[PDB]
Protein backbone atom coordinates (compact mmCIF):
# COMPACT_ATOMS: atom_id res chain seq x y z
CA UNK A 1 0.00 0.00 0.00
CA UNK A 2 0.70 3.94 0.01
CA UNK A 3 1.89 5.97 2.99
CA UNK A 4 -0.76 8.15 2.46
CA UNK A 5 -3.22 5.71 3.76
CA UNK A 6 -1.98 5.23 6.41
CA UNK A 7 -0.26 9.17 7.27
CA UNK A 8 -3.68 9.14 9.31
CA UNK A 9 -2.40 6.59 11.98
CA UNK A 10 -0.15 9.08 14.05
CA UNK A 11 0.46 7.40 16.88
CA UNK A 12 2.41 4.87 13.78
CA UNK A 13 4.61 7.52 13.02
CA UNK A 14 7.75 8.19 15.30
CA UNK A 15 7.78 11.43 17.15
CA UNK A 16 10.16 13.99 15.53
CA UNK A 17 9.83 17.33 17.12
CA UNK A 18 11.31 20.59 15.15
CA UNK A 19 13.85 22.13 17.52
CA UNK A 20 13.10 25.57 17.68
CA UNK A 21 13.72 28.31 20.70
CA UNK A 22 11.23 28.73 22.91
CA UNK A 23 10.80 31.31 25.74
CA UNK A 24 12.23 34.06 26.89
CA UNK A 25 15.34 35.00 25.68
CA UNK A 26 18.53 34.49 28.49
CA UNK A 27 19.25 38.13 29.65
CA UNK A 28 22.20 39.83 29.90
CA UNK A 29 23.63 42.12 32.35
CA UNK A 30 24.68 45.68 30.73
CA UNK A 31 25.42 47.55 34.30
CA UNK A 32 29.06 46.06 34.67
CA UNK A 33 30.73 48.08 32.90
CA UNK A 34 28.99 51.30 34.45
CA UNK A 35 29.12 49.95 37.90
CA UNK A 36 32.10 48.95 40.54
CA UNK A 37 31.22 46.23 42.78
CA UNK A 38 32.21 45.30 46.52
CA UNK A 39 31.15 42.36 47.89
CA UNK A 40 30.61 41.82 51.96
CA UNK A 41 28.50 39.79 53.61
CA UNK A 42 28.52 41.86 56.36
CA UNK A 43 27.20 44.76 54.97
CA UNK B 1 13.08 37.78 61.23
CA UNK B 2 15.36 36.96 58.83
CA UNK B 3 16.86 40.62 58.92
CA UNK B 4 16.90 40.82 62.31
CA UNK B 5 19.99 37.69 61.76
CA UNK B 6 21.58 39.33 59.07
CA UNK B 7 21.59 42.75 59.42
CA UNK B 8 21.61 43.32 63.51
CA UNK B 9 25.55 41.90 63.48
CA UNK B 10 24.87 42.33 67.49
CA UNK B 11 22.08 39.59 67.10
CA UNK B 12 22.80 36.05 67.32
CA UNK B 13 21.16 32.53 68.22
CA UNK B 14 24.02 32.71 71.00
CA UNK B 15 22.24 35.47 72.93
CA UNK B 16 18.88 33.76 72.42
CA UNK B 17 19.98 30.47 73.63
CA UNK B 18 21.81 32.53 76.79
CA UNK B 19 18.23 33.50 77.76
CA UNK B 20 16.92 30.08 77.45
CA UNK B 21 19.54 28.65 79.85
CA UNK B 22 19.21 31.75 82.47
CA UNK B 23 15.46 31.65 82.61
CA UNK B 24 15.42 28.10 83.03
CA UNK B 25 17.63 28.00 85.75
CA UNK B 26 15.52 30.54 87.03
CA UNK B 27 12.27 28.44 86.86
CA UNK B 28 14.29 25.89 88.53
CA UNK B 29 14.82 28.23 91.72
CA UNK B 30 11.07 29.32 91.46
CA UNK B 31 9.20 25.85 91.14
CA UNK B 32 11.25 24.17 93.81
CA UNK B 33 11.39 27.23 96.34
CA UNK B 34 8.23 28.85 95.56
CA UNK B 35 6.37 26.23 97.97
CA UNK B 36 8.33 27.23 100.68
CA UNK B 37 8.15 30.99 100.24
CA UNK B 38 4.36 31.23 99.00
CA UNK B 39 3.08 29.13 101.75
CA UNK B 40 0.40 30.16 104.24
CA UNK B 41 2.26 28.65 107.50
CA UNK B 42 -0.25 28.38 110.28
CA UNK B 43 0.77 29.15 113.28
CA UNK B 44 2.21 26.22 114.81
CA UNK B 45 5.11 26.89 111.80
CA UNK B 46 5.75 30.45 112.50
CA UNK B 47 8.22 32.20 115.54
CA UNK B 48 7.88 35.49 116.24
CA UNK B 49 11.58 37.40 116.93
CA UNK B 50 12.17 36.65 120.06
Amino acid sequence: MTFSSTSNLKELLRKVVLDVELGREQVQLLYKPIYDSIADSNL
Amino acid sequence: TKEMKDFNQTFSVEILNKSIGESYNALLNHIHLSPIINFNYKASNKTAFK
